[PDB]
């Protein structure tokens, strides 16, 4: 005898129907939001005929039912926790289950997997008919319930300014199954006091948003203030369900769709340098079937000290020819989808979460995949020897400093660009000849893709 | 009139030496139905190299052997020991395939068959090319 | 200039020099077209590109009518222009067909500003209305030799259809025992003619048109689907068995269509609810088929 | 460095891309809901396998550009110019590209052409597959910026009481391009004080708006208070967009189709002689295929003394 | 692996050892396949289960393409390959076919990472395009005899089409008079060519493929769609007569095709609006249909 | 039918040649078709993605046509 | 035709496995293809069986060759059942999907060798693909 109320929820993610630890499942800090439930399908029969008197009645038939719908909100909530001194977000096996069908491996290198510096999540190892298989507990008041065999459909996340970072999560469960007696206990499971206040120490704030757009194609990075933005992870899955006509039935599998992962972005037209303006006006005067731009959208701002932020980054992207949204100030919107080099290579993007974000954190997760991995920031090139130039018929096998020391990719491609008066091989053995008495360059990029210039203007003469 | 096919995908095997030979026939349409004679090769030569990248300053992975088996019926083989297939399968990419994780790729080859001599013209001609790719092998 | 509108026009068919102004017409189609005689004269000493095509006759016209039922009840002359006997408001069947040659009528298409086209040595061809819960339609059919193009016509002021019979449930009994669950009551005749082609050689360099034709056969017929009901276990009343000669009438408040003696043939479809399919057609020796034609009151 | 507002924005109607002067390009008078741009087409193609371990990889392609939209209010201002001394309103040529396919002459009498009593929009001349070609110019602050070969797709005017006499246009262009300089200077094209007084002083309120139908079948003049009404002036036009799958494409051409001239007028029952209940019944009681009526919508009022009117 | 897009393809088709890439195309469709002889050979001994099948032979490919109008004009190239002579920029309908062959070409469909499909001895047998409301485009057909995969292949950089012409409303004239009330000009050109298949007893236990064809037929052909239009009572210019010869030409701001004497045969359609329908073909001793290709202003 | 997919440039294995006799299964986790040698033939369908569609009969000599039912855990 | 080198051994746990190769020399000139058998001669086969294909993966077995009746081409890979067990240690816990008995065990190939038959050493690998063990009940 008692009514239950929606706010007393609480739900737990498990990949496990028995054996239920703090390794296999975990609490879910749900919103007001929350909805679940399955729809049954049925139909009815009636006669229709045509002559006087004629039979009017009808009959119903269950015939089968519709898959079980969940959806709930939830905050970025970044944070280390004590016991692995790794970075990891609370609902980590929703982003798992988002990612890839294997099995979870934190210590891996696809999918959902932490480290010390942060948390990240890939799609490279997505390729399965059904990936990995959750089972949403659902908790009210008293009574206990759960959606058996779930599959997280999709996972919307709204730029939405002076508001908190959240996102919005979507799936289908094979079917809703009521549970009389307890499962596990949700006092221990559930996330403790210690654990609050370290992830409530750490938020995510839509309003902190700067965004990285670059035109891989011309090498132009644009300063666009965002003004409201979205981005979904979606898997399309459908689900099957046998047509029985003796017997209703329930969904007996499912099946993953096309991975897309799309956004919108709108901003403010400004007249400055690399603004919208310039943006929208070289999509629309291009007019191109393809375009190659690199997006890396990145909530709760970056900054020199340690800042909470979550990123999406999108190397190969395709961004939709712009249109002009007329308001009390005008602007436009931004509508990209991250495509993959090729279609079975997945890697259309990735997402790092981290309550310790330092500006080279971001910037090496950017260019290089982990926050960890450092990346090269500036580069001068050096002679052989501290040698300022060189004359007809003699070689010069340049050298390479870089920073920082620790860059993981230390080593640099060789290239001549300004006139044609030596020639260099892989190694930096630049050689020359004789009628050489132009000046002529050098220069080095990193193999990172970090963007690095080394430049030098070496004044080759005729000689003495 | 028909096309040529000079873009050829080589396959070597992982531990096992890779031979490839090729045959230069002489040909010609006329009254007379199709007439062939090998051509002989004296004074012919052949050098390839493999590099990991089309780009200029690709790091060349190794370099293939040449040798002429048969003038008089004109059959050449290009090919290269065990130990620059190893040498080769150590420079691989990382990446494998699903369906298959057997093949990686290696890199691009070309081959160039010359004729040098005082009264020869300095000709050169690039018979194929195309990329390496690498079935790795677990004995050896 | 002049547009041509199907809606702003009026069909007129003139028989025994009256004209018969089919108003309450639902829709009707026709077409127009002529016969070529196409030969490419190809030669070992000119592989030409070039046909010989001449314009030599005028293939015939194939028009329909749906014309709703009227309380003057001027659409029973179709089946009197069909080959119907009339005795009073009554159409019959006859035993055989009258005349070699059916009766043929011209039929205009009138429109505004003088426009027309002429239909000539028409004969009506098909007949056929489906008593269902929809508002009953008869589809006419016939087939015209020659089409012309005149300025002055023949226009039915008078002879004209009145208004429009309210609708009205059909119901099919066997001599008075209702049959139940009725769906759809499908009536047909026809009057299964064909054209004498004449084209001979004295019609060289002219445009030929077909003008005479003779009755291959008459026919009624009507398709009735039912739901399969059966009141009783192994039923003898209600079955699939075929039924050699059963009397049989297609009844509505309107129209009445008797047949004396029909062989009925059964259909069982086994769709979401099951429905039997009859296939009524005349016996042999049966009297002649039915068709009355009631204004109002019966 | 700045932000563009929406209430800096000035629109001008040009017939010429170059040479502008007051005759080829006048401003036109918008309101809030001014709104143009134009709009992309573009394509998903998916793999759709069944096998375990299947591709799950999309790619998009841009494939075409729909036809620029441009729309926006304007008050009915008729005025008499002082050049002319002709009854002129400020977008006559707006008028004139919606009413004929012709060059415009305002000594004529096809289309929009004016007089010393009044101005007037007929459409006896718009037999033509591409009416008469606009181009508008749209100046946003500092920025310039223009939709290329403008139709005029339709006209809508709302009567609705208790508010000024308004016509919203609609239309579509071939493609928005964004200039980087200044055509003209829209100080002098621009209008000026001295006009914007006398239009001023000439406004049409949608309140004093008396309708005449009469019934040509019967000669039945009906007096009718209206409530709210409406009526448009479309062209159906639809703009033509090569299909190609190499490159991106954008509309070449259009073709006008269908003209109507529809309205709606709401009005309340009158028990009075020749009122709203006896047109109802006569309508009703008739049931004719086709009727004869004779509508003279009359925003603004009839009175003795002068007054404006649309 | 490597996926083919469609979208992603790029068709060259080889000629007197030139490459034309043909740009603008809005669709194209082909497929391959090959022919087999399987036969069961069920006995009195073995009554038994498997086909005894060989695949002996490349069925030929039907490939279509649809390409926009350009105005480098490369697409008249179709009508040249076809077999209609040039002068200038108007190709002419010969009075005889030239030769007994066709003129053989061969097609490219290259895609990414040096994937291509190579179609061997074709021949452009179908052209036709609609002059209508929309913007033109014509849809050519061509027929191979063999289909290869090949690595390299030829790709035409400079030879391509250029931009699409504009939207342009059509106009049928006789000698100068317009013909009012056009709706839709659809144009047809064939080269109706058969394969002579010489499989012979000396390719046994190999794969044939179709090499050499014969041209059966050219020829040019339109069908004009109208509105039935009257301009008098008892008009003489605008009727249902055919029309023995009359010069016709069907023309545009960019083509103009003309037949300087035609034969028409008219057919009306009682529908909504009436639709009268032409068939336009030239006469016996007609001259050369003309068909103009203009770029820009003529 | 599957997708046109080539792994090489001129490959052997995946091409639009026929086989004459290869054999064949289609799997499933509770059913597998088995054709001991078969007899494909390939037709290409340059569609919106390029599909390869096989005709697969057994040959002249093959073994018995096998279909498994497996109900549960094979 | 083509090429059909790639395919996977399932061994048995607790039994010995050994596996019969009749080599043959089948050629399609004449339309009743040659049953030529090849001679085995100065041919040795060597085969491992080790987890994934990276470098420096450890050696899970190796296969024991045997020829027997060289005149017919015919030949035997083996190895014991203290190798079947060797092998059935280090295999995952992971089954196969289609069967729920294998477990993958690791991959192999086999390569035949000619050594000096012409002063040549003609090796090339013969098969290939990945071993499964079969979990047993008997013991």
């Amino acid at each position: 005898m008692s009514l239950q109320l929606l706010r007393n929820t609480r739900i737990f993610v498990s990949t496990v129907k028995t054996g239920h630890n703090k390794t296999n499942t975990q609490e879910i800090l749900v919103q007001d939001d929350i909805s679940w439930g399955q729809d049954s399908n049925s139909t009815d029969i009636t006669v229709n005929e045509a002559g006087p008197r004629p039979t009017r009645g009808s009959k119903r038939f269950n015939d089968s039912l519709n898959a079980a719908e969940w959806s709930f909100s939830t905050y970025i909530l970044p944070y280390k926790d004590k016991n692995t001194s790794k970075q990891i977000v609370p609902d980590y096996m929703l982003w798992h289950a988002l990612s890839s069908g294997r099995a979870i491996n934190l210590e891996g290198t696809t999918g959902a997997h932490n480290n010390a510096t942060n948390f990240m999540v890939n799609f490279k190892d997505n390729s399965y008919h059904e990936l990995a298989m959750l089972h949403i507990y659902i908790l009210t008041d008293k009574t206990w319930s759960y959606i058996d065999s779930c599959q997280i459909n999709q996972a919307e996340v709204n730029v939405d300014i002076e508001d908190i970072g959240r996102v919005t999560w979507s799936g289908n469960g094979n079917q809703l199954i009521p549970l009389d007696e307890q499962p596990f206990d949700p006092d221990q499971i559930g996330i403790d006091d210690e654990t609050y206040m370290t992830i409530q120490g750490s938020y995510i704030k839509n309003k902190l948003t700067i965004l990285k757009i670059k035109d891989m194609d011309t090498n132009k990075s644009y300063d666009i203030p965002i003004t409201g933005g979205t981005f979904t992870i979606n898997n399309n899955i459908t689900y099957l369900t046998p047509n029985v006509m003796s017997r209703v039935t329930i969904p007996i599998g499912s099946f993953t769709g096309a991975f897309e992962l799309t956004g919108s972005l709108t901003a403010y037209l400004n007249d400055k340098s690399l603004g919208s303006m310039e943006l929208y006006k070289d999509l629309i005067k291009t007019l191109k079937v393809v375009n190659r731009f690199e997006i890396a959208l990145v909530l709760g701002g970056e900054y020199d000290d340690e800042r909470p932020a979550a990123i999406l980054v999108a190397k190969q992207a395709h961004v939709n020819i712009p249109t002009i949204e007329t308001d009390d100030v005008l602007g436009t919107s931004v509508e990209f989808k991250a495509i993959p080099s090729d279609l079975d290579a997945g890697d259309e993007g990735y997402l790092g979460f981290s309550s310790k974000y330092t500006r080279t954190t971001i910037n090496n997760l950017i260019v290089n995949g982990d926050g960890a991995t450092d990346a090269v920031t500036a580069i001068t090139v050096k002679s052989a020897g501290n040698v300022t130039t060189l004359n007809r018929s003699a070689t010069l096998q340049m050298s390479v400093e870089v920073t920082p020391s620790s860059a993981r990719n230390k080593e640099v491609t060789w290239a001549i660009t300004a006139g044609d008066a030596a020639t260099i091989n892989a190694t930096g053995l630049l050689r020359a000849d004789a009628s050489k008495t132009g000046a002529v360059t050098v220069e080095a990029t990193a193999k990172d893709g970090s963007g690095v210039k080394g430049t030098k203007v070496i004044t080759v003469t005729a000689g003495g | 009139m028909s096309t040529e096919n000079r873009v050829i995908d080589l396959v070597v095997d992982e531990n096992v030496p890779y031979g490839l030979l090729m045959q230069f026939m002489d040909v010609d349409d006329s009254v007379y139905p199709s007439t062939s004679k090998p051509v002989d090769l004296t004074d012919f030569s052949l050098r390839g190299s493999i590099k990991s990248s089309l780009e200029d300053g690709a790091e060349t992975v190794a370099s293939f052997t040449t040798a002429i088996v048969d003038a008089a019926q004109g059959v050449a083989s290009i090919s290269l020991p065990v130990s620059a297939v190893t040498t080769i399968a150590s420079k691989a990419s990382k990446e494998r395939d699903r369906y298959n994780p057997r093949q990686r790729l290696a890199g691009y080859y070309d081959v160039i068959i010359t004729r040098t001599a005082v009264g020869s013209a300095a000709s050169s001609f690039r018979i194929m090319e195309g990329k390496v790719y690498i079935s790795d092998g677990v004995t050896q | 200039m002049f547009y041509s509108l199907m809606r702003e026009s009026k069909i007129v068919i003139e028989y025994d020099g009256r004209g018969y102004h089919f108003d309450a017409l639902s829709n009707y189609d026709a077409s127009t077209s002529f016969q070529e005689f196409k030969t490419l004269r190809r030669t070992i000493h000119n592989r030409t590109n070039y046909a010989d095509s001449i314009i030599n006759a005028q293939d015939p016209s194939s028009i329909s009518l749906a014309i709703n039922f009227s309380t003057t009840l001027i659409e029973s002359n179709f089946f009197d222009w069909m080959g119907f006997t009339r005795e009073g408001n009554s159409l019959f069947l006859p035993r055989n067909t009258p005349n070699i040659e059916p009766i043929m009528f011209n039929m205009y298409i009138i429109n505004h500003n003088n426009s027309c086209i002429y239909f000539e040595n028409c004969y009506v061809s098909t007949v056929d209305f489906s008593l269902d819960k929809s508002i009953p339609i008869l589809n006419v059919g016939i087939e015209s030799g020659k089409f012309s193009e005149v300025s002055t016509f023949r226009d039915g002021y008078t002879i004209t259809q009145g208004e429009v019979l309210p609708y009205s449930a059909p119901a099919v009994y066997t001599n008075s025992s209702p049959l139940p669950a009725l769906i759809s009551a499908s009536m047909s005749f026809q009057q299964q003619c064909s054209w004498r082609e004449d084209r001979n050689i004295f019609d060289i360099n002219k445009i030929y048109t077909n003008k005479r034709a003779y009755v291959n056969e008459m026919n009624a017929s009507a398709t009735l689907a039912f739901y399969y009901v059966k009141r009783l276990v192994g039923d003898k009343f209600l079955n699939l068995d075929p039924e050699t000669r059963t009397p049989l009438i297609i009844k509505n408040k309107y129209v009445s269509i008797t047949f004396p003696l029909a062989r009925i043939s059964k259909r069982l479809n086994f769709s979401d609810l099951y429905q039997v399919e009859y296939d009524v057609i005349p016996t042999a020796d049966s009297d002649p088929v039915e068709i009355n034609f009631f204004g109002e009151r019966k």
